[PDB]
DNA sequence: TTGCGGGTTGGTAATCACTTCGCTCTGATTGGCTCGG
DNA sequence: AACCGAGCCAATCAGAGCGAAGTGATTACCAACCCGC
């Protein structure tokens, strides 16, 4: 069973049609490019945020593994030791 | 074995829930289907000129 | 990811099932699709997802996708009960023909409570 | 009409008051988040030390049957 | 709502299934009533695990991407690849 | 007090979508007989 | 031998479709005000 690698096309994005116009003014044009700015930084700082959860929630379960991994070397550790240890005990006497 | 498709199982439980309460708000007493649904159609199908062998026709 | 094609099936049964998905595949990347025209109808796929009083607002995609994953779902369930049927060397295809082959494999987990064992 | 332009607004003020929403609470998500986990490594440190001794009073005693 | 709202129309179920045996086969009243069922689960099944999703996210509209997904969710991982392939030649 | 550039607001405009009700044309319902199975 | 059932059939009319209206969602614009320089 083989397919070719398919790609959903993202759904169109609603809204008002991005004026096509240039504005005949340098003072209101200064004016375009700062709010379009703003609509842009304020619509990323929220973007922007689930990288910041996905960031944390992906660098503290590599965190949490390397201690369930070092606890269970540790636990392994005392169960090593105390059947060792038993041993010595049995071949003193 | 017994264990089902774990994938599934949390899914097929919560279908069981949903499954059982529209069961009563539709106010349905039997478990089997009904002889038929349309009493137009119903009433059409005696009405219907047959044949011999019961097929119908024009 | 294409593990549930033959998923209790061996033999030339196998083959059948493979071969099929493959055909729709195949007619799923080349012929020109009129989302119109389909074997259910897309008014009832909605009415079945509107049953669910969780469900409110339904894309017009989702039936449209239902139609056509419900014509190949139909399809593949009476290709593999249809085998069983063969097997026990019978003409009609019989409600335990379905049931039989929905065992065969775990994908149909969700259907015991519509078939029991 | 003020039928539909005055309503545009009470849909446009939901957005904004949708959106204002969402911002605080992701942002407290991330405090909650970040503390919940704070704990979390904090008693796995708690088990390493007492693992760690637990491994050393062992030793000692396979220590003290091989010390002569 | 309707109580035959649940089901998909049964002689349309049956046709599909007519089409997939060969000419000379014949299929159960009980069979095609069987099916019916089936498919009409197999629909209620696969948008509840879509519904529950969409409600954590805090959507209304339920759209097809998350149908595919919640396909591959259920284990219908050749369903997902094969419906991903018509929704992509829909959407353009 | 000039001038320049960026941020913020509320209000409007525009596009997409989802529902509901109305009209039209369809095709799902329909059972009694046969021969099979 | 005894039984059980699916094909057969083509007209009714309950719905499938279609478009209209409605409302929500979403993106974009702008005049006005503030702030730093
Ligand atoms: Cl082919
Ligand atoms: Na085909
Ligand atoms: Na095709």
């Amino acid at each position: 069973v083989t397919s070719k690698e398919w790609i959903i096309p993202p759904r169109p994005k609603p809204g008002r049609k991005p004026a096509t116009d240039t504005p005949p003014t340098k003072r209101k044009a200064q004016n375009r490019a700062a709010q379009r700015a703003f609509r842009e930084r304020r619509a990323a700082r929220v973007s922007e945020l689930e990288d910041q959860i996905k960031k944390i929630e992906d660098d503290h379960e590599i965190h949490v593994a390397t201690f369930k991994e070092q606890i269970a070397n540790l636990s392994r550790e005392v169960e090593q030791c105390r059947t060792e240890m038993g041993w010595w005990r049995d071949r003193s006497h | 074995p017994l264990y089902v498709n774990a994938k599934q199982f949390h899914r097929i439980l919560k279908r069981r829930v949903a499954r059982q309460k529209l069961e009563e708000q539709l106010r349905l007493t039997s478990k089997g289907r009904k002889p038929y649904l349309h009493e137009s159609r119903h009433n059409h199908a005696m009405r219907r000129p047959r044949g011999p062998g019961g097929r119908f026709l024009t | 990811t294409w593990a549930n094609v033959n998923q209790g099936l061996q033999g030339t049964a196998r083959d059948i099932l493979t071969t099929y998905w493959q055909h729709v595949i195949n007619h799923l990347e080349s012929d020109n699709h009129d989302y119109k025209i389909h074997q259910l109808p897309l008014a009832r796929i909605k009415k079945v997802m509107k049953a669910d009083p969780e469900v409110k607002m339904i894309s017009a995609e989702a039936p449209i996708l239902f139609a056509k994953g419900c014509d190949v779902f139909i399809t593949e369930l009476t290709m593999r009960a249809w085998i069983h049927a063969e097997d026990n060397k019978r003409r009609t295809l019989q409600r335990s023909d379905i049931a039989a082959a929905l065992s065969k494999s775990d994908m149909f987990d969700f259907l015991i409570d519509i078939v029991p064992r | 009409p003020t039928k539909r332009k005055a309503q545009n607004r009470a849909a446009q003020r939901a957005f904004r008051e949708r959106r204002a929403a969402r911002v605080s609470e992701l942002e407290d998500q991330i405090k909650k988040i970040e503390d919940d986990h704070e704990i979390h490594v904090a008693t796995f440190k708690e088990q390493i030390a007492n693992l760690s001794r637990e491994v050393e009073q062992c030793r000692t005693e396979m220590g003290w049957w091989r010390d002569r | 709502m309707k109580e035959q709202d649940r089901w998909l129309p049964i002689a349309n179920v049956a046709r599909i299934m007519k089409l997939a045996l060969p000419e000379n086969a014949k299929i159960a009243k009980e069979a095609k009533e069987c099916m019916q069922e089936c498919v009409s689960e197999f629909i209620s099944f696969i948008t509840s695990e879509a519904s529950e999703k969409c409600q954590q996210e805090k959507r209304k509209t339920v759209n097809g991407e998350d149908i595919l997904f919640a396909m591959t969710s259920l284990g219908f991982e050749n369903y997902a690849e094969a419906l991903k392939i018509y929704l992509s030649k829909y959407r353009e």
